[PDB]
């Protein structure tokens, strides 16, 4: 028991606290700009007529 | 996977004869069966058809009356029964498989054939521009395809086939729909229209690419052949 | 649909919904029974009796042109509240307790009370199977006793409509009730009339334990059309 | 254990020392989606009990659906024709996954088994292929990386990683407490998250088959993930009526998207192909379609019984859903 | 104008009654059950009644007289026959039903499926038409009676039914004897186990019975007692037993349909 795992928990989170990281502000503007860089290739957002989509009637 | 034909023979006119197919190595009783008929001098012809649940058949214009289709699925047997012979039904019959839904290839398995002796209108026109062409191993090969009426339908299919019957042995399937290629046949085949017009391509050029090439149309019912294109090499 | 194709298509559709009609016809006429006990209790021996790392097992049984499909729930973890979910719909639960250990009956009484009051259970009546109890009587007229780990036994009389068996010597039906008691005040205390318990005093050599589940069974699914039907 | 709970603390200061500014800050000066009227345009019908999962098909007209009466369907979401229907040996199944490549299907449930049907075969029927055995719990969840690699998710709070032409797990993923009910890829297949029972969700690495992140934050237990069409997000689902959306780089918990007017929990989640959007099924009988970067109620997609599963299409043309009643409804 | 009033309160809440039913059950998906068919077409015959029937059949009442082509009188009575026997017939196949839910638990959904219910609703179509339109097209009815059939009714403008001696009790039996006992043996047994099951852990079927039976008697007694005694009820007392008739296709919609609390909804 603590003769091994204890001996594991140390291990996997003292590998886990290395990480790079980031300004969370910045996160915030990759999923914006995919958002508007996308925006016109979503059928769901801007409604289609019923002339190009396959599920008319 | 194997089918097996019996019957032939030769009739004397006025007869009546039962041919049969076989089927073994599959599930039978989930694939649509056809007959396919072929002079020994002209190019194939397509005879009736029954479906997997015996609830729908059609027959050819030319024999209505005469012939009568039957299905066994216990057994795994097709019968096709034929009345009053007369001086036409000279030729060779085909039994094939045929499986119907989204993204299927249907004509895809053909048996051997069987012979047959005897003693002495608004359908879709399908023609091909020639006959025949000689060629090099190595060289690329054009075949054409017309029709006489559009192929394309609203949904956005184009219902165009290609079989290229060796010299000997059963037809096979080449491209099923105008554009998709069959299971195992090699990645040097293509094909490519515009509604009316068709033509089969061949990159490279083996040994084995030579025969007959045909060309069958499955929008309306009588299901038109075309005549064939020879290849000498 | 105005091609060949499409029609062949709705007709190999229309063969899949007569496939799938016969299907339910099978599937409206079956019974389903899930069966929930311990490593100590006989449940593994009444299966024999009515007939690799796997989840779950099946047995079949008949009776009067009935089939019923009791499901044993295999080789799992400790935890049942995540995988409890998908048997809202059975019939019945049956429940076996080995209640001739002295030792290994409090578990059990947490047990039945986890499975009653579970929130996923309601509407799921339960058939209580008391298990091994020619043992209990070879381990009371020696006399291990009771008292030394339920104090109030010593305070409990036989209650006044009980049925001795023929060959009944005095003392072990006392003994008997009070844990049959014990297992009745759980179900008692909730429940609001929407599911009951059904206890029983089941033995190792056994040939009725089928016709048991049988008409309580059928005492249920009755209630449960009465009370449709506003006649309840 | 003293100096476990130092780093812990460690962690987490490294954590607090980066939230400059929520995404509400930034994104509270962008005009909303406003409203969205999404209505039903087939209905497949034919199952018998309820239904418990669904995958779309990458050709964005296939489908495969999983029930409890032991049978599996694949529509055609065009015609509302039915292509197959493919019976179980056990008939308590749980999850369905669809091959990239059209060949495969799998599923599984209570039997620690994990089935591979092949539909492309030389005769006309479907047929198991491959039973992929060595799981101590039942199957919860499952995904094809290609035609030859599978990755399933367990009861036995371990994930594993198979190789279908020899059976044999090629990677066990050891680490949650409790048993685990979800998982999600990558667009990339080189990484994805695990959602399990213990209320914290996983990053793993399939080629070093190592816990790469730890994220938490939820007051109950997991019921469905998903990963951000991008490839930097996930957002998970719990049985509290929440439901968050963290970054894998930042490391924390951006917005969070719930009401108080919900009080069941959540069962499925999914994506718009632009992000734009974030809908989930709950249990009062509905699905809530919810702005993803503002936080804002829009449409509501109003089944008889819980819904049970989601799935939006690849190209973004439709949404199928499906729920307790045995009933597949799509909307566009 | 208080007795048009009536008229109108009656039909236009048995329309109100059957309407609104019919619409519940085919398009909500929930409500698809064999027995659930049952009471969709038994709410469509009653709407017939409504709007044919009750209009035309009120006309005569009112004013005392008839004013139409005789063609037409044996088509307004056989369609009035037809009906009510459908109804009654619904009734009694809806009771069956419920003796078989509840007197046998364990087989019920295997026996009671979409197959029986079809054939119920079959049959309970397909004989009265039959019983109805020979009976009244064929004159069987007016044999023996010819002289007093025309002798007072016929010359004065009239289009009142009139049976003889055989065709009155048969009509009596077919139409009043059998249902009317087999919803009576049915709810009885019913009565016994339900409460015989209460002690252990009893209205709705008293009410139902009291229902039926209070509106339907009297019109059949009088029908078959009447040519025994020698044709002595008055017209307008008959007419009224017509519209207390009548009166049972206005509530059979609201018991076997509000009561039950799954259909609240
Ligand atoms: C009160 N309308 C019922 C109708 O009135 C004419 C004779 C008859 C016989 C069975 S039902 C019926």
């Amino acid at each position: 028991a603590s003769i091994a795992q204890a001996r594991k928990l140390v291990e996997q989170l003292k590998m886990e606290a290395n990480i790079d990281r980031i300004k969370v502000s910045k996160a915030a503007a990759d999923l914006m700009a995919y958002c508007e860089a996308h925006a016109k290739e979503d059928p769901l957002l801007t409604p289609v007529p019923a002339s190009e989509n396959p599920f008319r009637e | 996977v194997q089918l097996v034909e019996s019957g032939g023979g030769l009739v004397q006119p006025g007869g009546s004869r039962k041919l049969s197919c076989s089927a073994s190595g599959f599930a039978f009783s989930s694939f649509g069966m056809h007959w396919v008929r072929q002079a020994p001098e002209k190019g194939l012809e397509w005879v009736a058809y029954i479906s997997s649940g015996s609830g729908t058949i059609y027959y050819a214009d030319t024999v209505k009356g005469r012939f009568t289709i039957s299905r066994d699925d216990p057994k795994n047997t097709l019968f096709l029964q034929m009345t009053s012979l007369r001086s036409e039904d000279t030729a060779m019959y085909y039994c094939v498989r045929s499986i119907y839904y989204y993204g299927s290839s249907p004509f895809d398995f053909w048996g051997q054939g069987t012979t047959l002796t005897v003693s002495a209108s608004a359908d879709i026109v399908m023609t091909q521009a020639t006959s025949s062409v000689p060629v090099t191993p190595g060289e690329s090969v054009s075949i054409s395809c017309r029709s006489s009426k559009s192929l394309l339908h609203s949904n956005g299919n184009t219902y165009l086939y290609w079989f290229l019957q060796r010299p000997g042995q059963s037809p096979q399937l080449l491209i099923y729909r105008m554009s998709n290629l069959a299971s195992g046949v090699p990645d040097r085949f293509s094909g490519s229209g515009s509604g009316t017009a068709f033509t089969l391509t061949i990159s490279r050029l083996e040994a084995e690419d030579v025969g007959v090439y045909y060309c069958m149309q499955h929008l309306e019912y009588p299901l038109t052949f075309g005549a064939g294109t020879k290849l000498e090499l | 649909t105005l091609s060949a194709e499409d029609k062949a298509a709705v007709e190999r559709s229309k063969m899949i919904e007569k496939q799938l009609q016969k299907d339910k016809q099978v599937y409206r006429a079956t019974h389903r029974l899930l069966l929930l006990g311990a490593d100590n209790s006989g449940k593994s021996t009444i299966v024999k009796q009515m007939r690799k790392t796997s989840g779950i097992f099946e047995t079949k049984f008949q009776v009067d042109k009935v089939n019923f499909h009791m499901f044993d729930v295999g080789a799992q973890r400790d935890e049942r509240r995540k995988w409890i979910q998908c048997f809202n719909d059975v019939t019945a639960i049956i429940f076996v307790v080995d209640s001739s250990d002295y030792n290994r009956l409090q578990e059990a009484l947490n047990d039945f009370k986890s499975i009653w009051n579970n929130r996923w259970l309601r509407t799921i009546s339960v058939i209580l199977f008391l298990n091994k109890q020619d043992l209990l009587a070879e381990k009371v007229l020696a006399g291990s006793k009771i008292e030394d780990y339920f104090p109030e036994f010593a305070r409990y009389t036989t209650p006044e409509d009980a049925t001795p068996e023929p060959g009944e010597d005095p003392r072990v039906t006392r003994a008997k009730y009070f844990i049959r008691d014990e297992f009745l005040r759980i179900s008692t205390a909730s429940g609001d009339g929407r599911h009951y318990c059904y206890p029983h005093f089941t033995c190792s050599v056994d040939t009725e334990n089928a016709r048991r589940i049988f008409n309580d069974c059928r005492d249920i699914i009755q209630r449960m059309h009465l009370r449709q039907y506003e006649l309840l | 254990r003293q100096e476990a709970e130092q780093l812990k603390n460690q962690i987490r200061d490294a954590r607090k020392a980066c939230a400059d500014a929520t995404l509400s800050q930034i994104t509270n000066n962008i005009d909303p989606v406003g409203r969205i009227q999404m209505r039903t345009r087939r209905t497949l019908r034919g199952h018998l009990a309820k239904i418990y999962a669904m995958h779309w098909g990458t050709d964005s007209r296939l489908l495969v659906s999983a029930s409890q009466d032991g049978k599996l369907i694949i529509w055609d979401s065009y015609t509302t024709n039915k292509v197959h229907a493919i019976p179980l040996r056990s008939s308590w199944v749980m999850t369905c996954a669809y091959a990239p490549s059209g060949n495969y299907v799998a599923c599984g449930g209570l039997d620690n088994i994990c089935s591979i049907y092949n539909l492309k075969t030389r005769e006309g029927n479907v047929r198991v292929s491959r039973e992929l055995a060595g799981h101590t719990g039942y199957l919860s969840c499952c995904r094809f990386l290609d035609d030859n690699q599978i990755v399933t998710s367990s009861g036995d709070t371990t994930c594993a990683l198979w190789d279908i032409e020899t059976g044999q797990q090629t990677t066990t993923f050891t680490g949650h407490t409790g048993d685990v009910m979800s998982l999600s890829l990558a667009p990339d297949t080189r990484l994805f998250v695990s959602g399990a029972c213990d209320a914290s969700a996983k990053l793993w690495d399939v080629r070093e088959g190592m816990c790469r992140q730890t994220f938490t934050g939820h007051e109950s237990d997991i019921n469905a993930i998903c990963f951000f069409p991008n490839g930097n997000a996930f957002a998970t689902g719990s049985d509290d009526a929440t439901c968050r959306l963290f970054d894998l780089r930042a490391d924390q918990e951006l917005m969070t998207y719930s009401h108080d007017n919900i009080i069941c929990g959540i069962t499925s989640v999914s994506f718009s192909k632009s992000g734009r959007l974030l809908l989930a099924g709950y249990d009062d009988f509905n699905c809530n379609v919810w702005d993803a970067l503002k936080a804002d109620r829009a449409g509501v997609l109003a089944h008889d019984n819980r819904v049970s599963c989601l799935g939006v299409t690849d190209d973004g043309m439709a949404v199928a859903t499906g729920s307790w009643d045995s009933f597949l409804k799509i909307w566009n | 104008a208080s007795l048009y009033s009536l008229m109108s309160l009656i039909i236009l809440a048995t329309l109100v009654g059957n309407l609104i039913v019919i619409i519940s059950i085919s398009h909500f998906k929930q409500l698809h059950t064999p027995t659930n068919w049952l009471l969709h077409s038994m709410a469509i015959v009653d709407f017939l009644l409504g709007c044919l029937i009750m209009p035309c059949s009120m006309v005569r009442t009112v004013e005392r007289c008839w004013y139409f082509g005789e063609i037409l009188c044996k088509v307004h009575t056989s369609t009035d026959i037809m009906l009510s026997s459908a109804s009654i017939f619904h009734l009694a196949f809806i009771s069956i039903d419920r003796y078989c839910a509840v007197c046998d638990p364990l087989r019920y959904k295997a026996k009671i499926n979409i197959s029986t219910i079809l054939v119920m609703i079959l049959v309970s179509w397909s004989l009265p038409a039959v019983y109805a339109f020979g009976m009244i097209f064929l004159e069987l009815n007016l044999k023996g009676v010819e002289e007093l059939y025309r002798s007072q009714v016929s010359d004065l403008g009239g289009c009142s039914p009139f049976f003889s001696k055989v065709s009155g009790v048969l009509a009596f039996m077919t139409s009043f004897y059998i249902p009317g006992s087999v919803m009576l043996f049915v709810y009885y047994r019913i009565y016994f186990i339900a409460k015989g099951q209460a002690r252990s852990i009893a209205k709705t079927l008293g009410i139902m019975v009291g229902v039926f039976l209070v509106c339907w008697c009297p019109f059949f007694l009088c029908t078959v007692l009447d040519p025994f005694l020698g044709y002595v009820i008055p017209p307008s007392l008959n007419d009224a037993l017509y519209w207390f008739g009548y009166l049972n296709s206005a509530l059979n919609p609201m018991v076997y349909a509000f009561f039950y609390p799954w259909f609240r909804r």
